[PDB]
RNA sequence: UUGGCACCUCGAUGUCGGCUCGUCGCAUCCUGGGGCUGUAGUCGGUCCCAAGGGUUGGGCUGUUCGCCCAUUAAAGCGGCAC
RNA sequence: GAUAAACGCUGAAAGCAUCUAAGCGUGAAGCCCCCCUCAAGAUGAGAUUUCCCAUUUCUUCGGAAAGUAAGAUCCCUGAAA
């Protein structure tokens, strides 16, 4: 794990605070499995080798790798709505969809995570938290999911979706 | 879903898995979606 | 002939302390049932009560080995017909856990009148604060 | 969330705008004092505590007189708690007038059902008969008490007992009119209670 | 269920159906949630979760059962000395 | 509010994948609340407000007896019971 420049890193018991420029996250890890903070370049140590321990062992580099990535670059989820009348609009914070549905479905953009639209037939999740992103984007695509007939709905953007008669 | 108590693969795509400490087989085709 | 029998009020009852925090439910419990029985003591007389009284403190923090938080179900019934109504110990523990230990420990005693009267004995508590320092007790180890 | 206690005066009908006939129940609730406030710090709860109509001395206890003098007020008859209410509104020996309500507000009435005496299965719980004819000597009778097995008779196997003098709630009971000078609400349909009954009207927790 | 056995009861455990009153199980009839579908849509099928509530008036048959008329969201199957 | 079945997200063991092992989310007429009623004999006998006061006599301290207080009842007129 080499933090980036602009990133900090630190460890007051067993969770990990990575503040960076785009945001500031807090995660809780296994207190068992022990972090090395260094100048540049954080290093996660296994102290036994179990079957519950390897897993944890890995689990931390990637969310650690995930909190750090996160807070440097960031996270986009890019949705597509394919469909007739199938359109998008951001009319202030909120997301709104037509999407066959008799009432629009509008969504909330949770603290950390920021919603917007280049056009009307496509949606880009953005944060830093790649788990919110995760579950925005899922949610999203949890109102009208991808229908094997025609291909409408919402998919995600590189997503095969299987096809039918 | 089928919920059998032989969960085989049907396919050569189907996977066989373990969650919450049931077996299945998952596969692109949905019909061969099994549970034990 | 000559074998020693405890009087009522004659062995000094004496007030304990226990911290529950991280301990095994059945483990504190056992433990406690021998303390209000008075069977750490000599004077243990079977037709008495020369047993101790029992403050558990932090019973929020009781240890549940396994899947007991999730699978160990407690059983009521009102006594009207389909009157059984279920708690899990995970959420017990949660709410009522005063209430959890207070079972757990009910179990372990003598199902008699004596029994009864040991149970009044055990004065159980979420948090770290009871109301009792006017019997100043004393920290008891396990 | 306002209350009020009165008695049932008794039912009538009113005339709407509209020319619709609607019938009414007509409570009195002349004299309503606060008499105390309860607080989370002091008693557990916020409820604020309601006096109604005036007593005669002599029908009073130095216990009774004691409670009202910090209010200001004469002993009264019904004293009732009111829960889930501001009690930034409300001072101890305020009066609560019926203007609290509204024409079209929404309240609930609680009060006592009337009593009827001892009352068999037919009555109390809407059981059916068994013939009267074709040689039945079966008519207003509980009904088996249950199966041979359990050795007892099940807890709620309803039989005949002292039927009313319950206390019912009435939801959703419309104000129709409010007549402070004479300190009269008239509720539409019917309130629990024979005529003088204490009716306690809340602001309807739906 | 049809049976097998003969262990309690022959100084009596005295009766099929209906009526009255239910209560329980879930192997779910309806209503709720979901997976698959020979799932385009409609109307369906099937399996998983689900026992909260609901689950009919007649004609014929002593009839349980059944058949029929007319309804219903549905007219569930069992246990409780059938 | 927490869940079932189920759908996921993040995610290693197993450089990939993976709803799962750590960790999040969505999700039933069901479960717990919410709604109605009973309910402190809840002997674990709870709380608040108000009232009465610390009398007399003998008694080994223990306690006993007697008139009372606030208050309740008997009795009487009754019903909305
Ligand atoms: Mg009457
Ligand atoms: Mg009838
Ligand atoms: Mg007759
Ligand atoms: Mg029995
Ligand atoms: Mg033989
Ligand atoms: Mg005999
Ligand atoms: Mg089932
Ligand atoms: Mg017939
Ligand atoms: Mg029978
Ligand atoms: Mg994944
Ligand atoms: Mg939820
Ligand atoms: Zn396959």
């Amino acid at each position: 794990i080499v933090i980036p420049a602009g990133v900090t890193v630190t460890l007051n018991g067993s969770t990990a605070t990575v503040k960076g420029p785009k945001g500031e996250l807090v995660k809780e890890f296994n207190p068992e499995i022990t972090i090395k903070i260094e100048g540049n370049e954080i290093n996660v140590s296994r102290p036994t080798d179990n079957k519950n321990h390897r897993a944890l062992h890995g689990t931390t580099r990637a969310i650690l790798n995930n909190m750090v990535v996160g807070v440097s670059e960031g996270y986009e989820k890019k949705l597509e709505l394919i469909g007739v009348g199938y359109r998008a609009q951001k009319q202030g914070d909120k997301l709104v969809l037509n999407v066959g549905y008799s009432h629009p479905v509008e969504f909330v953009a949770p603290k950390g995570v920021d919603i917007e639209v280049p056009a009307n037939t496509q949606v880009i999740v953005k944060g830093y938290n790649k788990e919110h992103v995760g579950e925005l984007a899922a949610n999203i695509r949890a109102v009208r999911p991808p229908e094997p007939y025609k291909g409408k709905g919402i998919r995600y953007e590189g997503e095969h979706v299987r096809r039918k008669e | 879903m089928k919920v059998r108590p032989s969960v085989k693969p049907m396919c050569e795509k189907c996977k066989v898995i373990r969650r919450k400490g049931k077996v299945m087989v998952i596969c692109e085709n949905p019909k061969h979606k099994q549970k034990q | 002939r000559t074998t020693y029998m405890a009087k009522p009020g004659e062995v000094e009852r004496k007030w304990y302390v226990i911290d529950a925090t991280g301990v095994s439910l059945g483990r504190l419990s056992s433990e406690v049932a021998s303390i209000l029985r008075g069977k750490n003591k000599p004077q243990f007389t079977p037709h008495i009560d020369t047993g101790d009284f029992v403050i558990i403190i932090n019973a929020g923090k009781i240890g549940l080995t396994g899947k007991k938080a999730t699978d160990k179900i407690y059983y009521r019934h009102s006594q009207y017909p389909g009157g059984l109504k279920s708690r899990t110990a995970g959420e017990m523990r949660t709410n009522n856990p005063e209430k959890l230990l207070e079972l757990s420990i009910k179990g372990m005693l003598p199902k008699n009148s004596l029994g009864r009267q040991l149970f009044k004995k055990l004065h159980v508590y979420g948090g770290s604060e009871h109301e009792h320092a006017a019997q100043q007790p004393e920290v008891y180890e396990l | 969330t306002k209350g009020i206690l009165g008695r049932k005066v008794g039912m009538t009908q009113v005339f709407t705008e509209n020319g619709e006939l609607i019938p009414v129940t007509v409570i009195e609730a002349a004299q309503n004092v606060v008499l105390q406030k309860k607080t989370v710090e002091t008693d557990g709860y916020e409820a604020v505590q309601i006096g109604f109509e005036d007593k005669r001395a002599i029908l009073s206890n130095k216990p009774e007189q004691g409670h009202v003098a910090k209010a200001n007020t004469t002993p009264k008859r019904f004293i009732r708690e009111f829960r889930d209410v501001n009690l930034d509104e409300y001072e101890i020996g305020a009066e609560v007038k019926v203007d609290v309500f509204a024409e079209g507000d929404i309240i609930d009435a609680t009060g006592v059902s009337k009593g009827k005496g001892f009352q068999g299965v037919i009555k109390r719980h809407g059981q059916s008969r068994g013939p009267m004819a074709h040689g039945s000597r079966y008519h207003r009778r509980p009904g088996s008490m249950g199966p041979v097995a359990p050795n007892r008779v099940f807890k709620n196997k309803l039989l005949p007992g002292r039927m009313g003098g319950e206390q019912i709630t009435i939801q959703n009971l419309e104000i129709v009119k409010v007549d402070v000078e004479k300190n009269v609400l008239l509720v539409k349909g019917n309130v629990p209670g024979a005529k003088k009954a204490l009716v306690q009207i809340k602001t309807a927790t739906k």
